[PDB]
């Protein structure tokens, strides 16, 4: 399943 | 309210990570948006996704309680639709993440 941690490891982390 | 820039690839709707157009999707509650593309989203997502209000990860609330809850580490996020919920609001409620695909109750056919 998807979850918070599955999804921000496949988008990376947000652009500073 | 949607910023038209991705919050990953800092592109607009004419630059993805690849410099190819791509349109935004967007957070209905924070504005910030993100190319499909760089979401991960399969295109059986991304139209669905434009099917219905949408909210980022960031604000996604259970789509059966209507909040976010107290702990990120049990929402899961439904591989049709991308709507959240928690593991106690699934039908049944869940013990345990399941692998793989998973389709919420709003998905599935009456
Ligand atoms: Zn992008
Ligand atoms: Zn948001
Ligand atoms: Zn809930
Ligand atoms: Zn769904």
């Amino acid at each position: 399943a998807r979850t918070k941690q599955t999804a921000r490891k496949s988008t990376g982390g947000k652009a500073p | 309210d949607p910023i038209p820039i991705c919050s990953f690839c800092l592109g607009t709707k004419e630059s993805n990570r690849e410099k190819k157009p791509e349109e935004l999707l967007s957070c209905a509650d924070c504005g910030s948006s993100g190319h499909p593309s760089c979401l991960k989203f399969c295109p059986e997502l991304t139209t669905n996704v434009k099917a219905l209000r949408w909210q980022c990860i960031e604000c996604k609330t259970c789509s059966a309680c209507r909040v976010q809850g107290r702990n990120a580490d049990n929402m899961l996020f439904c591989d049709s639709c991308d709507r959240g919920f928690h593991m106690e609001c699934c039908d049944p409620p869940l013990s345990r993440m399941p692998k793989g695909m998973w389709i919420c109750q709003v998905c599935r056919p009456k």
